[PDB]
């Protein structure tokens, strides 16, 4: 008589395999709003 | 620095804890040998050229579910001393379990929980995983929460049970197994789930159309529990609940720590990808009154506080009207000394498809741990069981011969008694 050769393979040995990696390369790019240029154009050179 | 000690007594608890070691190892990538090819640091230890070893205790009287894991795929990774096992079993018998043959293994898993926890920097909690319902997860385990109160106190003690299921037990003495070991799981317990297989059949056989499924494909639902009850010990996300959060928005009073589970979006091929699968979706099937993992129908019972970890793509506004729906449906109750009834954790990380398993890609996942007066009906329902047998004393040769006295029967029905009657009280 042959010997029913053992098939099996637990949970822990069967329903998990190494995942690939998440690619994750993305900053925050803020494009700098420039300082607006300031003329409240002070008082003496204004009037006189 | 964020650590849990997994202490797996029975041979249900190696069985789980099987299905629960590879969402520890392999979902940090290491490979079968125990090479990657800090987040492991919640799981596992680190030995020089990437060796990373789990932080688990294994525990058994019979050497034979035990020696599987010695000769199985993955006998180089556990260390050969974190196997312990023993000579001769318990068979269903909660006096031999911890009074006679527990007093020679119990010296050497203190051992190996004290060189595992001395390798600790700070400890979050034991994650212990018992089956009550036999012998050496009821004996050995009720023994051995009673030893690790005494000595390693003040940090949690998480245990998640096999309390045995209402018709199915595959067992006739298994509710002087359950009652007497309620002792351990009321006082030596910082939080308890009531998590029976019959619930775990039924959600199998429902949502995951696997009509005949093994106690393998159990071990698989309790093991993503536990994966999406860590996943904020190791992995970022909008907000984070820790085993300390945790038993702190569960627990109102000392006493009562009992809990229920449910991890509902289970889909299976067919079932998953035609069904758009949102928040709002996943939540109301958490909250559903048949995907609880414990024959527990919380619809007679008084919600008190839930602690729904969503974990994946989840957006917390989504959350936010989750939370909103479920407290808008009338037959979804809650008592009234708690209008903010829910804990919401996100995860970052989604859940992870299994090849050859059950479950499938999920973009989201949602793993609700709540306790309701509705946990009371678990235990009447073996206080029937254990009135009937103890009546003209079956069975009780067998616990009375090798150590204790037919009193420790009537002073844990006491305590089961004593029990159910904490939460009418608290109900009402
Ligand atoms: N989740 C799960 N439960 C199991 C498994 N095997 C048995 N059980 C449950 O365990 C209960 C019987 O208790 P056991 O776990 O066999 O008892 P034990 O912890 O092995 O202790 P002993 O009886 O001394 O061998 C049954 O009612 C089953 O419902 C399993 O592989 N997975
Ligand atoms: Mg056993």
């Amino acid at each position: 008589p042959p010997t029913l050769p053992f098939h099996g393979e637990s949970a822990y040995r069967t329903d998990y395999v190494p995942k690939p990696l998440p690619e994750v390369a993305k900053p925050v790019e803020v494009k700098l709003p420039p300082t607006l240029p300031f003329n409240a154009q002070s008082c003496y050179r204004s009037e006189y | 620095m964020r650590e849990v000690i997994s202490i797996h007594v029975g041979q249900a608890g190696i069985q789980i804890g099987n299905a629960c070691w590879e969402l520890f190892c392999l979902e940090h990538g290491i490979q079968p040998d125990g090479q990657m090819p800090d987040a492991f640091n919640t799981f596992f230890s680190e030995t020089g050229a990437g060796k990373h070893v789990p932080r688990c205790v294994f525990l058994d009287l019979e050497p034979t579910v035990v020696d599987e894991v010695r000769t199985g795929t993955y006998r180089h990774l556990f260390h050969p001393e974190q196997l312990i096992s023993g000579k001769e079993d318990a068979a269903n018998n909660f006096a031999r379990g911890h009074y006679t043959i527990g007093k020679e293994i119990v010296d050497l898993s203190l051992d190996r929980i004290r060189k595992l926890a001395d390798n600790c920097t700070g400890l979050q909690g034991f994650l212990m995983f018992n089956a009550v319902g036999g012998g050496t997860g009821s004996g050995l385990g009720c023994l051995l929460l009673e030893r690790l109160s005494v000595d390693y106190g003040k940090k949690s003690k998480l245990n998640f049970c096999s309390w045995p299921s209402p018709q199915v037990s595959t067992a006739v003495v298994e509710p002087y197994n359950s009652v007497l070991s309620t002792h351990s799981l009321l006082e030596h317990t910082d939080v308890a789930v009531m998590l029976d297989n019959e619930a775990i059949y039924d959600i199998c056989r429902r949502n995951l159309d696997i009509e005949r499924p093994t106690y393998t494909n159990l071990n698989r639902l309790i093991a993503q529990v536990i994966s999406s009850l860590t996943a904020s010990l190791r992995f970022d996300g909008a907000l984070n609940v820790d085993v300390t959060e945790f038993q702190t928005n569960l627990v109102p009073y000392p006493r009562i720590h009992f809990m229920l589970s449910s991890y509902a979006p289970i889909i299976s091929a067919e079932k998953a990808y035609h069904e758009q699968l949102s928040v709002a979706e996943i939540t109301n099937s958490a909250f559903e009154p048949a995907s609880m993992m414990a024959k527990c129908d919380p619809r007679h019972g008084k919600y008190m506080a839930c602690c729904l970890m969503y974990r994946g793509d989840v957006v917390p506004k989504d959350v936010n009207a989750a939370v909103a729906t479920i407290k808008t449906k009338r037959t979804i109750q809650f008592v009234d000394w708690c209008p903010t009834g829910f804990k919401c954790g996100i995860n970052y990380q989604p859940p992870t498809v299994v090849p050859g398993g059950d479950l499938a890609k999920v973009m989201r996942a949602v793993c609700m741990i709540s306790n309701s007066t509705a946990i009371a009906e678990v235990f009447s329902r073996m206080d029937h069981k254990f009135d009937l047998m103890y009546a003209k004393r079956a069975f009780v040769h067998w616990y009375v011969g090798e150590g204790m006295e037919e009193g420790e029967f009537s002073e844990a029905r006491e305590d089961l008694a004593a029990l159910e009657k904490d939460y009418e009280e608290v109900g009402i």
